[PDB]
RNA sequence: UCCCCCGUGCCCAUAGCGGCGUGGAACCACCCGUUCCCAUUCCGAACACGGAAGUGAAACGCGCCAGCGCCGAUGGUACUGGGCGGGCGACCGCCUGGGAGAGUAGGUCGGUGCGGGGGA
RNA sequence: CGAUCAACGGAUAAAAGUUACCCCGGGGAUAACAGGCUGAUCUCCCCCGAGCGUCCACAGCGGCGGGGAGGUUUGGCACCUCGAUGUCGGCUCGUCGCAUCCUGGGGCUGAAGAAGGUCCCAAGGGUUGGGCUGUUCGCCCAUUAAAGCGGCACGCGAGCUG
RNA sequence: CGCCUCCUAAAAGGUAACGGAGGCGCCCAAAGGUCCCCUCAGGCGGGACGGAAAUCCGCCGGAGAGCGCAAGGGUAGAAGG
RNA sequence: CUGACUGGGGCCUGUAGAGCACUGAUAGGGCUAGGGGGCCCACCAGCCUACCAAACCCUGUCAAACUCCGAAGGGUCCCAGGUGGAGCCUGGGAGUGAGGGCGCGAGCGAUAACGUCCGCGUCCGAGCGCGGGAACAACCGAGACCGCCAGCUAAGGCCCCCAAGUCUGGGCUAAGUGGUAAAGGAUGUGGCGCCGCGAAGACAGCCAGGAGGUUGGCUUAGAAGCAGCCAUCCUUUAAAGAGUGCGUAAUAGCUCACUGGUCGAGUGGCGCCGCGCCGAAAAUGAUCGGGGCUUAAGCCCAGCGCCGAAGCUGCGGGUCUGGG
């Protein structure tokens, strides 16, 4: 599941979650899409539910474009351990998301298809979701 | 012309360069009343306190 | 088609007001005027959806004018997808370069053998005379194999109408298909641990 | 990119300016040699003297000369005295060297 | 459980010490930096450690000549 | 005071790259030589001297063209000094003042100072 | 000129350990018990519906993921108490919660019957005696309608034990 | 445990944690002063032994190379050779 | 007169935001060195790849230690306002060098702690004096010199406890929601919007029709619409998918989809907004502070009036300071 390849830094200072999306909120590439309604963490196995649950929905057919990616190391200190000693180990990695971006878009599907699987997609996610489908507004872009 | 301000609300718990424009109008206790000439740097002290504040203008 | 809109101007009227009251903020420009203006939101969504930035818009103006011109740009609101903005391009005589839509007639071969076809371009950039705007373009992609692909160079384009864009720009794909029958040896697949890029005495 | 040429033209006048002085600057063509004395503070010529001007002669070297001497005589009934010499692009030799050498004879400084 | 990390250097107190318009003396510390963020102009000084430092008594004008980099001049009274 | 050229600056790419055209009377260059001054970790390529048969091929100057590069609104938005609200929170909104970046329209194949030399 | 005076503003030119034989002065400025905040961990309940169940997603089950509740675990923190808040287990004596062990009522069942499973309602009462071990817990013997799980300063030492 | 560089650090300075990353405890008789000269990495094409890469020729190439050592700032109109 | 603070003007800055030009990360596609694999061969070269994939390109992104950009602000100097328990200089005397809550910005922690560690601000500390918040150092209101059986307000309130409206107008809620919670679930209710389908008579009901090829195949061991998919082809039709589920061991076996008669006016589906419903289990006796509240005594919108402190006013007094 999705890890960066290499990093200049092992861990991150966490930031913030505030704001809607930088970028990322329009459908550019299939025809519907699951937008993030609220701010989250995704955990790159999160994302990795999501994307496994659309292919065994498609069954065979389709394609799924994942478009967040978990760059974001996630740190952990080992259990029970008093507070100071330095930053915990790497556990995971995750995706920070704001609200109105697009996670998800699937293509070559009925539209009966690709709304399903966008749900059940999105009760992998820990955030709440929309689905939509691609406009003039989305093209415009 | 010249303004009439009036202190109306308290500046206690209000950061301590709001409560030095207080001191560069004059105004010391609540519901005071100082009438002050028109100029940019007394205007901008006004402002400044603005929501501590009723002005109006006279003569 | 070509559509009309009911346009209107706009002097200091703050765009928050106009947007609380349905109206959506706009301006229309081109090399020879600038005008703050503004649509019925409602009004404008309807054409849009349908003319895009793909076809005319002819703009009534109160003034009793009548400005033929192409939706240039829209600016979506992030968190609630709606639009916020809307440039209009006052078109003139002079050929402009604008997005034709491209049109996918045909069944690829590739598409028959379980494939999906990637339209990677919906539309295509051209520079062509406004009293020229074809409806589209078509684009045979019924000889297109997984993963065969189609650029812009394979483009015959309609007469007056020129490519605007490298004609080394791929159009469409086709691709495999999502398959289930990959998902064991994707998650039993072992990735190795990410490398951290040496720093000091290290490189 | 530039040339060795330009980069030694800037190299050695950069140098000169620094100093704050008058700047005698001197142009060496295949055929004639040109000088011209500049307040780079004003960005400004004050004097000027030339092979091509005073219509000279023959061997490129001494006629140099001559403009140096020319220069220098127009310049003090300026009130210059003082200045800094710009051999430009060009080593300090040859026709530059006699354009400097007869600017001195003539009484200018440096 | 430690830390290899742990340390850091004191600061330097880097920057402008004079900006455009203060008068200054000669000898005053213009601009303190690493290497040459700024370049000595007209009446200034550099110390070998790219300290930019006024020659004459006079005030402080910068100067920004785009690729050239930017300057402090002092300009005599 | 206008036009061309030669120097030298300033603005610091709206001045650049590329394509095309153009100039040798003057000037500049290439050029002709390497005795002489000077010179090549070898080379008269460079630097340097002495020249004046040729050529504007190279270079340079001056024009033109928007493929690239560079510049770039207006509108709207992000964010925000100050003042207010809301949410258990992650966070979210309102008032007043300020206001980007991206992008769109569009602009650009420079402008100008001083001094020389030539021409009207 | 002689400093890993490097514990790097460098106590002496010159210096390690142990104390359950211990002592004084202090501190709830600071640990161990309990409480408190938190709830990662713990226990319980849900969302999703891949898949299993001959057939059939949902009788019984629930991949990968997702949301919570509780405050019985192990911790984090260091907030009252170090001019003392006695600390495990047992005995005695209760009392409460209900996420119910039994008994009563009920729906579904892959419920023929009998017997089960699973969920729902229900806290009135009941919930045994023994071997081992200081044990709590647990295993075991013999029974039972059943041999419930938790809270009360891990309830209860001015009530006993030790 | 002292010292250096970056980040944290909220666009002046400063700013903590047993917060995130690295370095120093040297060196150079030139690796110093000055005068003069020179300009890189890299890409493509060409060339015996000769190769991804030795040296040579050509065109492109503003700095991505170099600058003794960490990092940052700086820098070819040189601080590089 | 130099102060805090303020006005104008210059200069400095690299954060918020953003961007991707650098350093790195990055999904997909294109192009294309390099391998893996398959044809064809060892005479050394070919060829094909739905394989992994460098550089490059396009679309789309990510960053405290990235920046082509880049605010609001901040700092500093100059002129000016500013006479204040302001400022500057010399000297005497200290105390403090355990802070703490809260808001905003970060780090650490687990986008935990009445957690921890910095920054800017505040208040408690020292304002455990006063009003509101049921009670409550730091939340809201407000800086208590003394006296008054006078007045106006602040936050918060005005049904009774309890001072002041059972005040006025518009709307919602039926849950005692209000008066503690999430994913998610739902013909709750009100209100907007968008699609189908209908008097060429729809939806409901009273009534029919659902058909041949055809038990089709890559298909195994049963696979006849109804166990995987890479099949959706047609005829007769008024209609009818080589089929929405119930069904079989495989059939057969019923309906929907879809067409005909009766009525005679709506009907079915999506989405959005407001307020509610479930999800909702903890330990001595309960409870929104209580009583009690339902066109409210709840929630939203718009008002007028009052009450309400040690704040402000009136009257009288004290002391210090300045001024006569
Ligand atoms: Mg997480
Ligand atoms: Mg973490
Ligand atoms: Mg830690
Ligand atoms: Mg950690
Ligand atoms: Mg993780
Ligand atoms: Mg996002
Ligand atoms: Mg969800
Ligand atoms: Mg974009
Ligand atoms: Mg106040
Ligand atoms: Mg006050
Ligand atoms: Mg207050
Ligand atoms: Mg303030
Ligand atoms: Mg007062
Ligand atoms: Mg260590
Ligand atoms: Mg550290
Ligand atoms: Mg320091
Ligand atoms: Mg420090
Ligand atoms: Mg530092
Ligand atoms: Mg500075
Ligand atoms: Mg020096
Ligand atoms: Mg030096
Ligand atoms: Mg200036
Ligand atoms: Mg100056
Ligand atoms: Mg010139
Ligand atoms: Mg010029
Ligand atoms: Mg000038
Ligand atoms: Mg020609
Ligand atoms: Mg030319
Ligand atoms: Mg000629
Ligand atoms: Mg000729
Ligand atoms: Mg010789
Ligand atoms: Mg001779
Ligand atoms: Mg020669
Ligand atoms: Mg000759
Ligand atoms: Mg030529
Ligand atoms: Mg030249
Ligand atoms: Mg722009
Ligand atoms: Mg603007
Ligand atoms: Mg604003
Ligand atoms: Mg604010
Ligand atoms: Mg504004
Ligand atoms: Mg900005
Ligand atoms: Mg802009
Ligand atoms: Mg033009
Ligand atoms: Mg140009
Ligand atoms: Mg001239
Ligand atoms: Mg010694
Ligand atoms: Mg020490
Ligand atoms: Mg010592
Ligand atoms: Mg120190
Ligand atoms: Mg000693
Ligand atoms: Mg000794
Ligand atoms: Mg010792
Ligand atoms: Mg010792
Ligand atoms: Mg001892
Ligand atoms: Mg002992
Ligand atoms: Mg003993
Ligand atoms: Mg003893
Ligand atoms: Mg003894
Ligand atoms: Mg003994
Ligand atoms: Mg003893
Ligand atoms: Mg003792
Ligand atoms: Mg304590
Ligand atoms: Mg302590
Ligand atoms: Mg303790
Ligand atoms: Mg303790
Ligand atoms: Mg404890
Ligand atoms: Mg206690
Ligand atoms: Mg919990
Ligand atoms: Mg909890
Ligand atoms: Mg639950
Ligand atoms: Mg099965
Ligand atoms: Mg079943
Ligand atoms: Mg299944
Ligand atoms: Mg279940
Ligand atoms: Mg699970
Ligand atoms: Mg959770
Ligand atoms: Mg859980
Ligand atoms: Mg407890
Ligand atoms: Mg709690
Ligand atoms: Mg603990
Ligand atoms: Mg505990
Ligand atoms: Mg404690
Ligand atoms: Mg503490
Ligand atoms: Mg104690
Ligand atoms: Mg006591
Ligand atoms: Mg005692
Ligand atoms: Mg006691
Ligand atoms: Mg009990
Ligand atoms: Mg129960
Ligand atoms: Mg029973
Ligand atoms: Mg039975
Ligand atoms: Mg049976
Ligand atoms: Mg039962
Ligand atoms: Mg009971
Ligand atoms: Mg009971
Ligand atoms: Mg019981
Ligand atoms: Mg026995
Ligand atoms: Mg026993
Ligand atoms: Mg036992
Ligand atoms: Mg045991
Ligand atoms: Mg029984
Ligand atoms: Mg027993
Ligand atoms: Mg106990
Ligand atoms: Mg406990
Ligand atoms: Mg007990
Ligand atoms: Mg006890
Ligand atoms: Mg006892
Ligand atoms: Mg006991
Ligand atoms: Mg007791
Ligand atoms: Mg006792
Ligand atoms: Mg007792
Ligand atoms: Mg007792
Ligand atoms: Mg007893
Ligand atoms: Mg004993
Ligand atoms: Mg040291
Ligand atoms: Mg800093
Ligand atoms: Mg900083
Ligand atoms: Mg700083
Ligand atoms: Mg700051
Ligand atoms: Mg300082
Ligand atoms: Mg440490
Ligand atoms: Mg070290
Ligand atoms: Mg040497
Ligand atoms: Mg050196
Ligand atoms: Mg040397
Ligand atoms: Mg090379
Ligand atoms: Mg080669
Ligand atoms: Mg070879
Ligand atoms: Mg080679
Ligand atoms: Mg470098
Ligand atoms: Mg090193
Ligand atoms: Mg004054
Ligand atoms: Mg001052
Ligand atoms: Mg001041
Ligand atoms: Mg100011
Ligand atoms: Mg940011
Ligand atoms: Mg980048
Ligand atoms: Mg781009
Ligand atoms: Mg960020
Ligand atoms: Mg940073
Ligand atoms: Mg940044
Ligand atoms: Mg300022
Ligand atoms: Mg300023
Ligand atoms: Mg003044
Ligand atoms: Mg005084
Ligand atoms: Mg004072
Ligand atoms: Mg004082
Ligand atoms: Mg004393
Ligand atoms: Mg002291
Ligand atoms: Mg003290
Ligand atoms: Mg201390
Ligand atoms: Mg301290
Ligand atoms: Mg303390
Ligand atoms: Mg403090
Ligand atoms: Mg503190
Ligand atoms: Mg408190
Ligand atoms: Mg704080
Ligand atoms: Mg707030
Ligand atoms: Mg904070
Ligand atoms: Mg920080
Ligand atoms: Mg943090
Ligand atoms: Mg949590
Ligand atoms: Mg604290
Ligand atoms: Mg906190
Ligand atoms: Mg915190
Ligand atoms: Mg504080
Ligand atoms: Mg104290
Ligand atoms: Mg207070
Ligand atoms: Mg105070
Ligand atoms: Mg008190
Ligand atoms: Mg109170
Ligand atoms: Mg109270
Ligand atoms: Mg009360
Ligand atoms: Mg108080
Ligand atoms: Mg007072
Ligand atoms: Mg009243
Ligand atoms: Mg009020
Ligand atoms: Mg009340
Ligand atoms: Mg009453
Ligand atoms: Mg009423
Ligand atoms: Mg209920
Ligand atoms: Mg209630
Ligand atoms: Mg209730
Ligand atoms: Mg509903
Ligand atoms: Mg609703
Ligand atoms: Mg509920
Ligand atoms: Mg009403
Ligand atoms: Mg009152
Ligand atoms: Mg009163
Ligand atoms: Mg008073
Ligand atoms: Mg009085
Ligand atoms: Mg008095
Ligand atoms: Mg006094």
């Amino acid at each position: 599941m999705l890890m960066p390849r290499r990093m200049k830094y092992r861990k991150q200072q966490r930031g913030r979650l505030k704001g809607a999306t930088k970028g990322g909120d329009y459908v550019a590439f299939g025809d519907y899409g699951l937008v993030a309604l609220e701010p989250a963490w995704i955990t790159a196995q999160q994302i990795e539910a999501a994307r496994v649950a659309m292919v065994r929905h498609f069954r065979r057919g389709g394609k799924i474009f994942i478009r967040i990616f978990p760059d974001k190391p996630y740190t952990k200190k080992p259990l029970e351990v008093r507070m100071g000693k330095g930053k915990g180990n790497v556990e995971g990695y995750v995706a920070v998301v704001k609200p109105g971006r697009v996670m998800f878009e699937v293509a070559g599907v009925t539209e009966e298809q690709a709304m399903e699987a966008l749900r059940i997609a999105g009760h992998k996610l820990p955030i709440k979701t929309k689905i939509v489908r691609r406009d003039a507004y989305d093209e415009a872009q | 012309p010249r303004l009439k301000v009036k202190l109306v609300k308290s500046p206690i718990g209000y950061p301590k360069d709001q409560k030095a424009a207080l001191k560069a109008l004059g105004l010391r206790r609540l519901q005071q009343e100082r009438v002050l000439e028109d100029t940019p740097a007394i205007r901008g002290n006004v402002e400044k306190v603005a929501h501590l504040v009723r002005v109006e203008v006279v003569e | 088609m070509e559509y009309r809109l009911k346009a209107y101007y706009r002097e200091g009227e703050k765009p928050s007001a106009l947007r609380r009251a349905g109206k959506l903020p706009g301006v229309m420009y081109n090399r020879h005027l600038n005008r703050k203006v503004y649509v019925d939101l409602v009004e404008f969504d309807k054409v849009f959806r349908q003319a895009s930035i793909h076809h005319v818009i002819v703009l009534e103006l109160p003034d009793g004018q009548s400005l033929p011109t192409l939706v240039r740009q829209v600016n979506l609101d992030k968190r609630r997808r709606r639009p916020e903005h809307v440039d209009f391009f006052v078109l003139s005589d002079e050929p402009v370069e604008m997005y034709v839509p491209l049109r996918f007639v045909g069944t690829p071969a590739g598409v028959r053998a379980g494939g999906v076809l990637q339209e990677i371009h919906r539309d295509i950039l051209v520079k062509v005379s406004p009293r020229n705007i074809p409806e589209f373009i078509e684009v045979d992609v019924s000889g297109l194999e997984i993963g065969d692909s189609l650029h812009a160079s394979d483009l015959k384009l309609p007469p007056g109408v020129e490519l605007a864009v490298s004609p080394e720009e791929t159009i469409a794909a086709v691709v495999p298909p999502e398959d289930v029958e990959k998902l064991a040896e994707e998650a039993a697949a072992e990735v190795a641990e990410p490398e951290v890029i040496k720093k000091g005495k290290e490189e | 990119r530039l040339t060795a040429y330009e980069r030694r033209k800037f190299r050695v006048r950069n140098r000169i300016k620094r100093t704050g002085r008058l700047r005698l600057s001197v142009f060496r063509s295949l055929k004639h040699i040109y000088a011209q004395i500049i307040d780079d503070e004003k960005g400004v010529t004050l004097v000027s003297a030339s092979s091509l001007a005073l219509k000279l002669k023959g061997n490129k070297t001494e006629v140099a000369r001559q403009v140096g001497r020319a220069l220098a005589e127009k310049a003090l009934a300026l009130g210059i005295k003082q200045v800094a010499f710009d051999r430009g692009p060009y080593k300090y030799h040859g026709r530059v060297k006699a354009l400097a050498e007869g600017a001195r004879e003539g009484g200018l400084e440096f | 459980g430690s830390t290899r990390n742990g340390r850091d250097s004191q600061a330097k107190r880097l920057g402008v010490k004079r900006y455009e318009g203060q008068v200054v003396r000669a000898g005053n510390i213009l601009v303190r930096q690493r290497g040459t963020r700024f370049k000595p102009g007209k009446n200034v000084g550099m110390g070998r450690d790219f300290t930019l430092f006024a020659l004459v008594d006079g005030v402080v004008e910068f100067q920004d000549r785009g690729r050239l980099g930017r300057y402090v001049h002092v300009r005599p009274l």
